[PDB]
């Protein structure tokens, strides 16, 4: 995803990711990796895929 | 910092994702989720940079 919207990823968050593309439960056991790709996920023009 | 008088609105969905991306988004008090449910009674918007 892009940067900000990292926050999103976690119980009881909502936004963009959070309600129209992916959602966590309450009752989840588990845990995130989050980390910076742009030295791959993004080239000049930006990356439409 | 300005504050504004709010009153007289449908006061329209939990993080307003129109084309603002907005970094930290953290409520205390209400949960985002169920922002859209409720009807406030004195809001006000403390605004600055």
């Amino acid at each position: 995803i892009r940067g900000d919207e990292v926050r999103q990823i976690a119980p009881g968050q909502t936004g963009k990711i959070a309600d129209y593309n992916y959602k966590l439960p309450c009752d989840f056991t588990g845990c995130v990796i989050a980390w910076n790709s742009n030295n791959l996920d993004s080239k000049v023009g930006g990356n439409y895929n | 910092w300005n504050r504004k008088r709010i009153s007289n609105c449908v006061a329209d969905y939990s993080v307003l994702y129109n084309s603002a991306s907005f970094s930290t988004f953290k409520c205390y008090g209400v949960s985002p989720t169920k922002l859209n449910d409720l009807c406030f009674t004195n809001v006000y918007a403390d605004s600055f940079v």
